[PDB]
Formats: structure tokens, C-alpha cells, sequence
């Protein structure tokens, strides 16, 4: 049969059968419990809306993630995400399909144990297998060298891989996301008087911040620049009229990924963290990992990254060594790409953990060979 | 409605096309750098036999 | 629809800002394969002065 | 037929077909087994590379060199070495093949008795013999007397011969060569 390639995630769980090009589903992990009373009868209300669903009743409901920070914080919700995820938006019982889960690097233990734990005994999988999303995104652009930077929407992380050897040694894991960049522009955009603060909100703020925001070349002309001309301005109408006018909050919030010290973060930006983790790569292989430096993630799609990274890269790096970004246009989905890929290779069919194999070593089982 | 029918659907099929345009063009410049780069080294190489 | 309406104009706007990057891209790869057939005949001479 | 002169050094593996001007295949003599995990599943990776494969990805390796001075410490590897340098750099079989190995005066028996008898169990080989490497420096020379000092890699040793006749008690082994000026 098919496996099933589930990607977690953290803001978009992305699904589909192995062996295709695009998630068959994509929707926001969000799980809102209505907070009003509700006056209509028999109108047919729930008491959990998840899924996309709940991003268009959002007005009364209080959406939360339950996913923070890569780990998973709320064990019952994302076991409800999960069901939705099997049986609504793929409409395929999970009795007879494998799964292939997504977990970010260096994340607890007691998470990856709890998640394969579910998997085998709620939805009774024949057999799932944890790969780290990184080495997938790696997959996805065909190479096998290279130093992949996942900046998702919960965590960032970089993980260098050279011939197919990864370096455990060298993975610079760093807790600002695109979820950090939405709250400080929202924060940021309070200097001009529009103030949102309910968790509905924030699904706006976000839209904004995809829609508008870009990553400047140079932070300070651009800073020169946009207090003296006023051709930055863009205008973008909120849910209900009343546009609202964007003026340098477009490229200061993006900016946070390469000076985190704006969110009082004391780690230095993704354009160092970078070059960190190649350093402490050995001596031989620094050149192969500076040319196939690997964009994925989601929060790296801001207009005009792969050139702002190339540029401090550069800066940083020695005079000699040739700097290659590699941006591929299918950034967002380039995860699921390369799981869809890995599912679909006949050398990994005996690598997934078979349930009888659980079922004689406990959820301990992943930490063991079969990881 | 079928104006809009009409301008969706045209619209639609113009995306897509410029989509595709601009991915196998993606391709095309990968394709050219690494020629580009692969020659840098040779040239590299000619460089230290010469001299 | 209005809104619809408003979506496919600006996803075409879109598809034609592709092909201006389309146009940009044709013209690296143009310009790279000038360079491609450049580094051919450097690297020719290169190797015979080498011989 | 012709036979293989093969010369296991120290340091650079040098094989060839007697009867020509320069060796066939020059190649370092280390055996590297990764060292790390690795993640990426059918990339077809080995578990020892040899030979000068071993030194373009040393990146990931851990090379370690099969012979340390002249004497042979790690038997295992020195059988991959010469199994690596009949097939894959010259690609003829040893079984119709007789072949001339080199080794440094004064070295412990048991090193010459163990590298004959793979010689003549593992790979098969018609028939070989064993020369001491310095009355082959003073062939190629051209000369019949002299004292020829061969500083290898491994060990630096200085043997003397008059009118063809060595003089078994004037060879002094001197166990400083390029690796300990390396370090
Ligand atoms: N086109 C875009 N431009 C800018 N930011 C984006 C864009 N698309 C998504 N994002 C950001 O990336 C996040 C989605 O990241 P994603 O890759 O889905 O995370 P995950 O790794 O959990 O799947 C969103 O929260 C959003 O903030
Ligand atoms: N051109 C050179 N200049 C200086 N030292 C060299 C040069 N070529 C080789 N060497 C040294 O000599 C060693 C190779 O010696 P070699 O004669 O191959 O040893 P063996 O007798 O084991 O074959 C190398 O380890 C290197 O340190
Ligand atoms: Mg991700
Ligand atoms: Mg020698």
C-alpha cells in the first residue's frame, strides 16, 4: 500500500500520500473552543472547531497552537488535529497505512516517545518512522552534501550534512520563527496606532506580515531612505475597511531574524549562526558546505533573503570560497517534498518501526536503531 | 458572473504559465551558473599547471 | 465575484511580474552561456600553453 | 608473461608492469572508515575506503596508515591495500602474475614470512620474491658500487655495496624519516 507522509509542523500541518509533488492538505494547525454564550438553539454548534474551519469562524472563537516551539505542549488537542488530519481532510483510516512523522532536531525525548505512543495505540498505524526535517529538505534538492537552514514557523535550525554523513556535533538549533517575527510586528505596528491584541487578531497581523513585509539589503540606507522619500508606504485593507498604511515597519520586521537582539533575543542572526556551524565543521569539507548552503522553511520566502544571506555570508566568510544560496521556488513544501521522496525509496521499506517491534521493546523503541 | 468566469479562468491560466515560465527559467540560470563555476575551476587549475 | 475579481487581476499582475523575471532570467542565461563558451576557449589556450 | 613489481613503501603505494620507465599507479597508502553516523539511505556508502579515494573524502575519515616503519602492524588493512592495487589500479589478476615486493633491510622475520605467505594463500600468485630496497635505488643508478641512502617515508637506512657485493655489516637503520618530520 501507500504511506501516508504527515508533516506536523508548527502554523501549517502539511499532509499527503507518498510518492506525489504537493501536500494533498494544507491547513493551519488552530484548535478554538467557542468563548461566548450562544443564544441560538439547534443551530448545530460544536465545541471545537480545528482546522481550516476555525480559521473562518474566528471572530468568536480563542484559536490556540498546540504546538509552541516544535515541541507539543497540549497533548489532546494535537491528538485532535491528528484525527482531523486522517479522517476529514484525507478521508483515508489510518489501519492501513503507514506514517511518516516530522520532528525538528535536538527536541525532548518524551515527545517523540509520547507522539509514536499515540500513533501506535489510538490510531492503530501498521508502522510509522520519525525522520528529522532537515534531512528531508536536503532530500528535496537532489544533493547530498550541503548545509540545510529550516527556518519554520516554530523553531530554526541548521543542520550540515556532508556525503550523507551528518555532523551531530554541529547542529545550531535557535528558538526565533515566524511566530516571534508576527508578535513583534505586532508589536511594532502599535507606533502608528493600529492595536491588535486578541488571539483572533493575530492571524491578521500575520497576513500582513506575509503580504507586505520584505528583508532589506541594507537595513540602514533602507532605514535613511524610508524617513525622507515615502515610496515604501503600502496600503492593505483589514476585514472589515479602514486600510491601514505600512510605512519602514516593512522591512524591520524580518530584520529580527538577523539582529535578534531586537527582541531582546542575545543570539547572533541566521546570517551568523550560519557560518558558526560551518566553522565548526572540519577543515576539508567547509568549501562543499559553503557552496550548497540550502534554504527551506516557510519563514524563508521573504522577498529578497537569498541575497541579504549571501551578502553576510560573504562578509564573513573568506575572500576565496564561492557562496551559493540555493533557494528552490518551492521553499514552503520543500519538507514534505523530500519526505515524499524518502517514503517512496525502496532501500528505506525496512527501516519503519513495525508495530510487533513496539510491541515487544515499548515507545522506547524510536531512541533505538529503528530511529 | 461570466464576466468574471471568463476573467478568473484567464487569469488563472496566465499565473500558471508565468509559474511555469519562470521555474524552468529558475532552472535554465541554475544550469548555466554551474557551468560557469565548473569552468572557474578548471580555469584554477590551468592557472597552477602554467605557472 | 468583486473579491474574486480582485484575485485574479492581481494573480495575472503577478504572472506577468513572473515574466518580467522570466525576461531577467533570459538574460543571465544568455550572458552565461557567453561566458560558458568563453571559459571553453580560455581553458583550450590555457591547456596548450600548458603543453 | 610479464611480472608486477609492486613496492609497498610507506606512505605512497607504487605498482607497475616490469619493463617500463614509471609506475602505474601511485597512490597513498591509507585505509579511512568513516567516522560519523550518517543519514542519507542508499547513497551507497562503503565502510573503508582505500587508496587515493581516502584522500578526497578525508573530511569524514579516520585515515590510518597500514604500516608504521617498514614493518607491517595492521595485517587486515595491508591485505585491502594490495587487494585495492591488483584489481582496481592495474586490473589484472594475480594468478597470472609474478611479483617482486620490496623491503627495508633489517625488519623483523615474521613481517617477510606473513607478507609471503599472503602472497602465495590469498592472492595466488605464481611466484614472488623479495628484495631489499636499496640494491634496486643503486640498479636504477646505473652504477655497480656506491653507498646508497634511500630517507623513505617510513624509515631512512643506508646500505653499502662494493663491486655487487654488499657488506652486510655496515647497513645502519635509522628510524627518523618524512613522517616524523611531519609531525
Ligand atoms: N509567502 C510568505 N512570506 C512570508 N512569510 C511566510 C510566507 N508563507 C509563510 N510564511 C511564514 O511561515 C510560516 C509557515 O511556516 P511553515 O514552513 O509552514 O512552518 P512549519 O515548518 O511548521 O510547516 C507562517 O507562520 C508565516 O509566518
Ligand atoms: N617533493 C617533495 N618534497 C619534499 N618531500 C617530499 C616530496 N615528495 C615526497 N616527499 C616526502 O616523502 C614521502 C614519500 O616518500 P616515498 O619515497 O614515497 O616513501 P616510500 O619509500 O614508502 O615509497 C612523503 O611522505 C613526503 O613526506
Ligand atoms: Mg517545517
Ligand atoms: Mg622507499
Amino acid at each position: 500500500t501507500t504511506a501516508l507522509v504527515c508533516d506536523n509542523g508548527s502554523g501549517l500541518v502539511k499532509a499527503g500520500f507518498a510518492g506525489d509533488d504537493a501536500p494533498r492538505a494544507v491547513f493551519p494547525s488552530i484548535v478554538g473552543r467557542p468563548r461566548h454564550q450562544g443564544v441560538m438553539v439547534g443551530m448545530g454548534q460544536k465545541d471545537s472547531y480545528v482546522g481550516d474551519e476555525a480559521q473562518s469562524k474566528r471572530g468568536i472563537l480563542t484559536l490556540k497552537y498546540p504546538i509552541e516551539h516544535g515541541i507539543i505542549t497540549n497533548w489532546d488537542d494535537m491528538e485532535k488535529i491528528w484525527h482531523h488530519t486522517f479522517y476529514n481532510e484525507l478521508r483515508v483510516a489510518p489501519e492501513e497505512h503507514p506514517t511518516l512523522l516530522t520532528e525538528a532536531p535536538l527536541n525532548p525525548k518524551a515527545n517523540r516517545e509520547k507522539m509514536t505512543q499515540i500513533m501506535f495505540e489510538t490510531f492503530n498505524v501498521p508502522a510509522m518512522y520519525v525522520a528529522i526535517q532537515a534531512v528531508l529538505s536536503l532530500y528535496a534538492s537532489g544533493r547530498t552534501t550541503g548545509i540545510v537552514l529550516d527556518s519554520g514557523d516554530g523553531v530554526t535550525h541548521n543542520v550540515p550534512i556532508y556525503e550523507g554523513y551528518a555532523l551531530p556535533h554541529a547542529i545550531m538549533r535557535l528558538d526565533l520563527a515566524g511566530r516571534d517575527l508576527t508578535d513583534y510586528l505586532m508589536k511594532i505596528l502599535t507606533e502608528r496606532g493600529y492595536s491588535f491584541v486578541t488571539t483572533a487578531e493575530r492571524e491578521i497581523v500575520r497576513d500582513i506580515k506575509e503580504k507586505l513585509c520584505y528583508v532589506a539589503l541594507d537595513f540602514e540606507n533602507e532605514m535613511a531612505t524610508a524617513a525622507s522619500s515615502s515610496s515604501l508606504e503600502k496600503s492593505y485593507e483589514l476585514p472589515d475597511g479602514q486600510v491601514i498604511t505600512i510605512g519602514n515597519e516593512r522591512f524591520r520586521c524580518p530584520e529580527t531574524l538577523f539582529q535578534p537582539s531586537f527582541i531582546g533575543m542575545e543570539s547572533a542572526g541566521i546570517h551568523e549562526t550560519t557560518y558558526n556551524s560551518i566553522m565548526k565543521c572540519d577543515i576539508d569539507i567547509r568549501k562543499d558546505l559553503y557552496a550548497n548552503n540550502v534554504l527551506s522553511g516557510g519563514t524563508t520566502m521573504y522577498p529578497g533573503i537569498a541575497d541579504r544571506m549571501q551578502k553576510e555570508i560573504t562578509a564573513l566568510a573568506p575572500s576565496t570560497m564561492k557562496i551559493k544560496i540555493i533557494a528552490p521556488p518551492e521553499r514552503k513544501y520543500s519538507v514534505w517534498i523530500g519526505g515524499s521522496i524518502l517514503a517512496s525509496l525502496s532501500t528505506f521499506q525496512q527501516m519503519w518501526i513495525s508495530k510487533q517491534e513496539y510491541d515487544e521493546a515499548g515507545p522506547s523503541i524510536v531512541h533505538r536503531k529503528c530511529f | 458572473l461570466k464576466d468574471a468566469q471568463e476573467k478568473l479562468e484567464l487569469a488563472e491560466k496566465k499565473a500558471t504559465d508565468a509559474e511555469a515560465d519562470v521555474a524552468s527559467l529558475n532552472r535554465r540560470i541554475q544550469l548555466v551558473e554551474e557551468e560557469l563555476d565548473r569552468a572557474q575551476e578548471r580555469l584554477a587549475t590551468a592557472l597552477q599547471k602554467l605557472e
